[PDB]
Order: C-alpha cells, then sequence, then structure tokens
RNA sequence: UUUUUUUUU
C-alpha cells in the first residue's frame, strides 16, 4: 500500500504506468477514471459533463465545474462543434438557471465568451439570438446580430447573413441589397418577398439586377 | 395423490378401444366428461372452430394407430392443431383419471407451454391451473400437463421410470435439444421395462426416417397457398448488397405485401436497417415510391421490440403501396406466422456453431444454411396469401451446395454438461453407450478431462458429491461448481447474483449514435479489476430501494440498462436460490467494510472458472489462454482499463478477432491454491510465456514456505 | 472497433 502510495505520488509528479500501478493496487476506480481526466476529446469532456449533469444534490457545483471544465477544454480548442456545443451547453446552464430563476445576464456573459471564441460561432450567435427572441426582446437581439454583421462591414460572413436575413425579415430591403454588394435561390426568394408585399414593378427590377450577373 | 372425478359416463367400453364417434358424442354433451362443470357458450364456439381443423378429420385413424402401437411418430402441417388436439384425443382413448396417472406434452419453450396451456384450458372449459396446466400451475387435479423438456427431465431424474405418466408426448422433436435426446434415449429403455407406457413424437417437419429406425421401425402418421421460388442465375458476390438491392427492388416494383429478410448477426442487421431506411427514404422522395417501415428482429431484443414486427403496413397519402420490411436472424426461420409477409428474401447464410476438438472450444462462424432450413424460410410465406420467395443463390447450389439437414446440436455443442447429465442417469461407459449419432471421441475425452479437473468425476470415473449436486442445477458445470463452492468463501449470495447475471443476455444498452452517455452510465457502476463485480453492482443497484423510489423501469431507462434482462436475472436468481435452499446450501456473505470482500468473490469465481484464465504477453501486446494456448484479446465492452496481467474470463467469442468477453483480475496464487490439480507444472507444454512466469510464481511460493 | 440459443409461478 505504501509502494502504491509512492506510485500515486509519482502520478502526481507526472502515462499508463500510473494506471498499471493502480491495477497493482487492485471508489478508487472512479478515482482512476478521474485520474484519466487528470491527464472528439473535448466532445468527451462534454459527454462526461452530460452524465455529470444527469448526476447534478449540488447541481450548481457540477455546473460550475462544467464551467471550469470549459476553461480547461478551451485550451484544447485551437472552432465549430466544440464551441457550438460549448455555447449550447453554457446557455443551457443559463436555461436551467432560467428555470431556477437564477439567468439572462449570465447567459449574455457566456455569449460574450462566445464572442471571445476564436460560422458555427454564428450558429452560436443565432442561438443567443434564438433564446433572446424566445425571451419575453425580438428586435434587441436582431440589433446584436446586426451589430456582428455590420462588424463584418467579410464574404464568409455572408452565409451568416443568409442565416440572419432569413429571419431578420420578421426596411429589410437595403439589408438584403447588402448581399448584392457581396445565389439565385436567394434572389428569387427576395423577389418573392416584394411580391408578397406586391411591389410588383420593383420586383421585376430585381430580375434585371440578377441577370446582369 | 392425484384428485379426480370418479367417472361413470365413461364406462361401457373395453380399454384402448375408443372410437371417434363416441368421443364426439361426449364432446357435444352439455356436461364435461372429466369434470362436473356445465359447458359455457365459449366452449361451444371454440368447439365449432376447432372441429373444422385438418387434424380432426383424421382423428379416427390416429386413434386406430395409437391403440395398436406403443411408440408412434406424427407429422402434420404448421398450425393444424397438433399440440392442442392430439393430447385431448389421447385423453379420450386413455383412462388417466381412472388409473390415477397424468399425461405430459413437451414443448421446447416456456412461453409455448404456458400459452398452449392457456388455450387448451379454454378449449376444455377448465380454469387454468386446475385440470389442465403448465409447469408451475400444476395442482393435484391436473390431468393434462404441458411442460418443458427440462422439467420432464428433472422428474425423470427424481423418478427413473416416470411412473406418474402413462403417455408422454414430445412436440417439436426436430430441434433435437439436449433434454429431448436424453429423454428419448431413456424412454427407449423405459419402454422395455414397462409396456404400459405410450410415447408420441410430434413435429411439423422432420427427418422421420431416423426416428422410425431408432425406435425399432415405429409407425409414421402423416396428415395432409402456393409459394413461388426464384433462384438467381448466377452467384452473388456480396450477399449483403444483393439483399439490400433486392429488397429495395421488391419495394419499388413488386405487388402489395410485406417483405421478410433473413441475415446473419445483429450488427449486420442494424447496418442493413439504417441503409435500407436511408435509400428507402430517398426512393420515396425522388422516385415517388410508397412509404417503407423497416423493423429489426433478433434474440437480444426485449419481447416488445420483437413484437414490433407485427405492426400494420404504413399508410399511404400518395396512393403508392406502403410496406414493411422485417430484417431478422434465423429466429423467425422456424414455426412462425406473420400475417403481412408475402415476400421472403434469403441470402442463404446463417451463423452456426463450430467446435475444435484440438482446442476443445466452441465459437460462432458464418456458414451456408441447410436444405431443410431453406424450405423453412421459404415456408414462412404463402399462409395468409400466396407468397413469393427470392433465394439469392442458384438452383444448382440448392441441389448440391446446400447441406441436406442442419447438423445436430449435440454433435456440435460442448457437453461438458452432457457428460455430467449422462453420468447422473447412471451410465458408466459413455464410450460404449448407444447414441443414435455418436459424438467425437476427442470432444468426449476432453469433456471428461474438464469434469475431472472440476472434481465432478473422480479418477475411477464415477460421480462425486460435487457432480451429483451440480447436476441438479440448470447451469453450466463451471458456473455450477463456482456457485457450490461459493459459501465456503463466505459470499454465496453475491456469487449467486453474479451467476444469475451471467445466465442472462447483455444487460447494458449501447445506442449506435449515443455511445458516450451510455459508456458514462456504465462507468457509474464500473468497478476496477472486475466485470463480474460491476455486474454485482448493477444488480445490487437495481434491487435497491432508491431505484424503486425513482421508477425502476424509468431508472433502467435512465442508466442505460435493459429491464427485460434485469428482471429475467431476478427470476433466475430466485430459482437458483430456491434450489440452493432445497439442496441445503448456506446463503453467506461478508461486509463491504471488509477488504477481503472482492477477494472472496474473485476466489469463488476462480473455484469454477480456473480452466478459463488468460495471461498478458510479458512485454508485448495481447493475451494468451492457459487452456489450449490460444492468442486472444480483451473484449471492448470490458470495464478493466488498466493492464492486469492475470485474468479470469467467462465467454470466448470469435468475430473480427479472437476476443475474450467478461473478465476479472486474479492472483495466480489463488489459482494454484484452488486448483492444484490443473495448475501443476507437469501438465503444460514446454517453456512458453505462461509457464515461464508461472514457474516464477512457484519459486515465490516455495521461498515463502522455505522462510517459515 | 465484432451477444448466434437457452437456462421453473
Amino acid at each position: 500500500n505504501q509502494k502504491d502510495w509512492t506510485e500515486k505520488l509519482q502520478a502526481h509528479m507526472a502515462s499508463l504506468i500510473n494506471l498499471y500501478d493502480i491495477y497493482l493496487n487492485d471508489d478508487s476506480n472512479l478515482v482512476e477514471t478521474w485520474m484519466k481526466r487528470v491527464s472528439a476529446a473535448e466532445k468527451c469532456n462534454v459527454y462526461s459533463e452530460a452524465i455529470l449533469k444527469i448526476d447534478p444534490k449540488v447541481g450548481t457545483p457540477g455546473s460550475f465545474g462544467r464551467l471550469w471544465c470549459s476553461y480547461g477544454d478551451l485550451y484544447w480548442r485551437s472552432a465549430i462543434s466544440t464551441a457550438r456545443e460549448l455555447w449550447t451547453q453554457s446557455l443551457k446552464v443559463p436555461y436551467p438557471y432560467i428555470e431556477d430563476l437564477e439567468i439572462y445576464l449570465n447567459w449574455a456573459d457566456r455569449e460574450l465568451d462566445k464572442e471571445g471564441v476564436e460560422l458555427e460561432d454564428a450558429l452560436h450567435v443565432p442561438t443567443n439570438p434564438e433564446i433572446l427572441l424566445e425571451k419575453y426582446n425580438g428586435h434587441r437581439k436582431i440589433p446584436a446580430q446586426t451589430v456582428l454583421f455590420n462588424s463584418l462591414r467579410w464574404s464568409k460572413y455572408i452565409d451568416y447573413l443568409e442565416a440572419y436575413c432569413p429571419k431578420d425579415a420578421n426596411k429589410t430591403k437595403m439589408a438584403y441589397n447588402t448581399v448584392i454588394d457581396l445565389t439565385p435561390a436567394m434572389a428569387e426568394n427576395f423577389a418573392l418577398f416584394l411580391q408578397n408585399h406586391y411591389e410588383v414593378m420593383e420586383s421585376f427590377q430585381v430580375y434585371e439586377k440578377t441577370i446582369p450577373l | 395423490p392425484l384428485v379426480h372425478h370418479d367417472a361413470g359416463e365413461f364406462k361401457g367400453l373395453q380399454r384402448h378401444h375408443t372410437s371417434a364417434e363416441e368421443a364426439q358424442k361426449l364432446e357435444d354433451g352439455k356436461i364435461n366428461p372429466f369434470t362436473g362443470r356445465e359447458f359455457t357458450p365459449k366452449y361451444v364456439d371454440i368447439l365449432k372452430i376447432r372441429r373444422e381443423l385438418p387434424v380432426h378429420a383424421q382423428r379416427d385413424e390416429f386413434l386406430k394407430l395409437y391403440q395398436n402401437n406403443q411408440i408412434m411418430v406424427f407429422v402434420g402441417e404448421t398450425g393444424s392443431g397438433k399440440t392442442t388436439q392430439i393430447p385431448q384425443f389421447v385423453l379420450f382413448d386413455e383412462m388417466p383419471h381412472l388409473e390415477n396417472t397424468q399425461v405430459a406434452c413437451t414443448q421446447p419453450r416456456r412461453v409455448a407451454a404456458m400459452s398452449v396451456a392457456q388455450r387448451v384450458a379454454e378449449e376444455m372449459d377448465v380454469k387454468l391451473g386446475e385440470e389442465v396446466g403448465y409447469s408451475n400451475k400444476t395442482s393435484n387435479k391436473t390431468i393434462l400437463k404441458y411442460m418443458t423438456d427440462g422439467m420432464l427431465l428433472r422428474e425423470a431424474m427424481e423418478d427413473h421410470d416416470l411412473s406418474r405418466y402413462s403417455c408422454i408426448i414430445l412436440d417439436e422433436a426436430h430441434e433435437r435439444t439436449l433434454a429431448t435426446d436424453i429423454l428419448m434415449g431413456l424412454l427407449k429403455q423405459v419402454v422395455k421395462r414397462r409396456p404400459d407406457l405410450k410415447i408420441i413424437i410430434m413435429s411439423a417437419t422432420l427427418d422421420a426416417e431416423k426416428f422410425q429406425r431408432y425406435f425399432n421401425d415405429a409407425p409414421l402418421l402423416a396428415v395432409p397457398y402456393p409459394v413461388e421460388l426464384y433462384y438467381t442465375p448466377e452467384f452473388q458476390r456480396d450477399y449483403l448488397d444483393s439483399a439490400i438491392r433486392t429488397v429495395l427492388q421488391i419495394h419499388a416494383t413488386e405487388e402489395a405485401g410485406d417483405i421478410l429478410l433473413f441475415l446473419t448477426g445483429e450488427d449486420e442487421i442494424e447496418d442493413a436497417v439504417r441503409k435500407i431506411s436511408l435509400e428507402g427514404d430517398q426512393l420515396v422522395r425522388e422516385e415517388g415510391c410508397g412509404p417503407l417501415s423497416v423493423y429489426p428482429l433478433y434474440g437480444s431484443l426485449p419481447p416488445h421490440q420483437q413484437q414490433r414486427i407485427f405492426e400494420p403496413a404504413p399508410e399511404s397519402h400518395n396512393g403508392r403501396p406502403g410496406r414493411k420490411v422485417v430484417i431478422s436472424t434465423n429466429i423467425a426461420e422456424t414455426s412462425l406466422t406473420i400475417d403481412g409477409i408475402v415476400y421472403v428474401v434469403d441470402p442463404g447464410f446463417s451463423k452456426q456453431k463450430v467446435y475444435n476438438p484440438r482446442i476443445r472450444v466452441e465459437s460462432l462462424l458464418v456458414s451456408p444454411i441447410s436444405k431443410a432450413s431453406a424450405q423453412q424460410r421459404a415456408g414462412r410465406a404463402g399462409r395468409t396469401r400466396p407468397g413469393k420467395c427470392f433465394r439469392l443463390y442458384t438452383e444448382e447450389a440448392f441441389q448440391k451446395e446446400l447441406i441436406e439437414q442442419s447438423y445436430p446440436e449435440i454433435l456440435r455443442s460442448n457437453l461438458s454438461s452432457t457428460v455430467l447429465e449422462l453420468k447422473k442417469l447412471g451410465i458408466d461407459d459413455l464410450v460404449h453407450f448407444d447414441f443414435m449419432d455418436p459424438p467425437a471421441p476427442e470432444t468426449m475425452m476432453r469433456a471428461l478431462e474438464e469434469l475431472n479437473y472440476l472434481a465432478c468425476l473422480d479418477d475411477e470415473g464415477n460421480l462425486t458429491p460435487l457432480g451429483r449436486l451440480a447436476s441438479q442445477f440448470p447451469l453450466d458445470p463451471m458456473l455450477a461448481v463456482m456457485l457450490i463452492g461459493s459459501f465456503e468463501f463466505q459470499c454465496s449470495q453475491e456469487i449467486l447474483t453474479i451467476v444469475a447475471m451471467l445466465s442472462v443476455p447483455n444487460v447494458f444498452i449501447r445506442p449506435t449514435k449515443d455511445k458516450k452517455r451510455a459508456d458514462d452510465a456504465k462507468n457509474i457502476f464500473a468497478h476496477p479489476d472486475g466485470d463480474h463485480i460491476t455486474l454485482l453492482n448493477v444488480y445490487h443497484a437495481f434491487k435497491s430501494d432508491e431505484a424503486y423510489e425513482y421508477g425502476i423501469h424509468k431508472w433502467c431507462r435512465d442508466h442505460y440498462l435493459n429491464y427485460r434482462s434485469l428482471s429475467a436475472a431476478d427470476n433466475i436468481r430466485s430459482q437458483l436460490e430456491r434450489l440452493m435452499n432445497r439442496y441445503n446450501l448456506e446463503l453467506n456473505t461478508t461486509d463491504y467494510e471488509s477488504p477481503k470482500y472482492f477477494d472472496n468473490i474473485r476466489k469463488a469465481l476462480a473455484s469454477g472458472f480456473f480452466m478459463q484464465v488468460a495471461k498478458k504477453r510479458s512485454g508485448a501486446k495481447g493475451y494468451i489462454t492457459v487452456k489450449d494456448n490460444q492468442d486472444v484479446l480483451i473484449h471492448p465492452s470490458t470495464v478493466l482499463g488498466h493492464d492486469a496481467e492475470w485474468v479470469i474470463y467467462n465467454e470466448f467469442v470469435l468475430t473480427s478477432k479472437n476476443y475474450i468477453r467478461t473478465v476479472t483480475s486474479v492472483r495466480p496464487e489463488w489459482l494454484i491454491e484452488i486448483a492444484p490439480a490443473y495448475y501443476d507444472l507437469s501438465n503444460f507444454q514446454k517453456g512458453d510465456v505462461k509457464l515461464s512466469l508461472e514457474r516464477i510464481k512457484e519459486k515465490v511460493d516455495r521461498l515463502n514456505e522455505l522462510k517459515q
């Protein structure tokens, strides 16, 4: 047991050899998987965070631990689905916080961390905007996504614009033309908008502007 | 003693001379011939229904054979009313209540016996568990007794001549199960001792020649929609792609009706399911094909998920024929009627058991099916409506390439148990013993060797108290010996639980698309150095008050666990506990606070599974088995994340590689202590990786003894 | 990365 303790202290001083020492010693096992934690990977950090969330009476402790886990896993991320799940989960923590009445401000903070992250991130902005509109402040969030796209005033950001202009409709005309400065389906769609508003002749003009291209 | 009606309306006939007319005259009566009850309208309707069954039209003839022959064979179409009507015919000819005897009908399944007991109980207008019953609902008034072959085998083990029965019926003898064959072999001698016994052999399909020739030229009674057969002109290079493409083809072109596809394993089946689902959806979307519903079907599924195949075909909004595709193993190959199935797709492959006498081990291998099996698979259709069967092989292959009829299980399976049971029957010279089909002497000798090391058979060849005790249990001899020796390590309850958990299919649920959360949920119950210990934790958590306060089934559906497997395990554990209490085995356990807890459990495990031990290659990759010296690896579903160089395993499985399933770390010292007979250095081959450090452990032991 | 079958209210 003492030599195993030396194997443990050596593990603290530290790969698999410590685990072999653990087998030589063979709650300590869960402690050992925890040691593996002490050493897709970030996704595993998320899945374990999910099972821990299932295990979450100090749920707040497991959640804050998930936050510090975000602080550690962020180093591993040097991003899309990692950052995306990271945002969806953080906002989910502020969502369970919202259920706890514990949340939108901290959600704005984690979303600010998403701003600190460095198109899936645009999905994150789309998410903060999504709950933000689900929150009962529709225009206020649109002003923010607009703050981002205006911040882009690049070409890659335009796919996010199609991600944004698609719901920015619910005036929008110039917002749409900004795309023309920088996709036929998009064109026919927009002309269909004006047709729905029955601008008619203006709509025909759009087809003039498409075909010159 | 059996309670019965004294009768009197039965008198007027010489024994064994009952005609059909008299029986029918008793049937149409307002009063029951065997009980004092009056007949219900339900009985009238059911009688009207069953009187039109094909087996009834031959009743007279059946009687005329059964009266003049001691042993007879019976073959009829599927669902003609064999299992239900034949024993009643027997009841009408015999005098079971007058001569104070029972009549036994044997089913190879529990559910079979139970269900048919229900149906027949409703047919004879008796309450289930009274005069007609299954075993157990059998009381002292029970005349018609449905039972598994194992139960009849037990009653045969307690009473050699089976004096309680005057007529014994074995249905579905085409499966040739262990208990069935043993029972036939016994009955062949019982008929020599007592001529008052009659034996009936029933099956829907059979190679009746073997049965007739075995029972000394026994008589055979054979009682009488088109299914079209399609063969491929050429050979199909990849049977899987051929299967998928052909199923999609039947979906796109052929007439209305459901499709039944046979495949190999659950992995292959899942792959085929998701592929056929995807391309099927694409077919509906782009080529305007009808809606398609694919359902998987294999043994490891819960009974509900198995029942899911009988769901109606998908509704159609577009007008295109919506249909259902049932992807199954050979579980639906024999005796099963699905209403919607019209088409049957057969690649001609299955997974069968292969045994190597040199290694003395059994594994599973993909093999070509048999002619009989093909006729069965093709016979699944053409019941509700005319069927069409697409076989993915040439007719020339059917005539030549395909085996005549599936090799018997006894000639394949490890006996290791068969020998023990034969010895319990009282057979001394098994080599000289009269089988219908004698097994391989190599396998026999190795089995006797295993039982010799397990101390079930002494050096002389007779049964030890350990063998005589372990024979009564429904377990594999190793599991048995382990369970018996358990209470000496003061942990018999835990070992009992572990055995029960090993006797049930895989508990853990692992979704294809959600592996992480399932693996975490398993890691919660996971225990270092032991899969068995982990299983014990799982059952101990399932039987916990907390899990009952949550929602048990909900709790199982929250921790990624199979409720069916867990409840089945609880049941098995109850049975084994009852048996332990019957043969007087102490239920003993130790505190978790005691550090010798896990060690006791491990030791008790080694007591029965010392022959199945693996050692990791010193300074290399992979493991190697002590027995027969085979290179092996640890199964991916094993908890042990660290390299324990000495392990005890439960299952040997062949798939992508030679894998070892369900393990637990052990000390070689314990192994030497428990089974010195098998672990003497003299037994094993020259200097190999195992022996080299085993001898080091020996040097260690001898130094320990030297210092004292 | 790979559970064919079965194992008494």
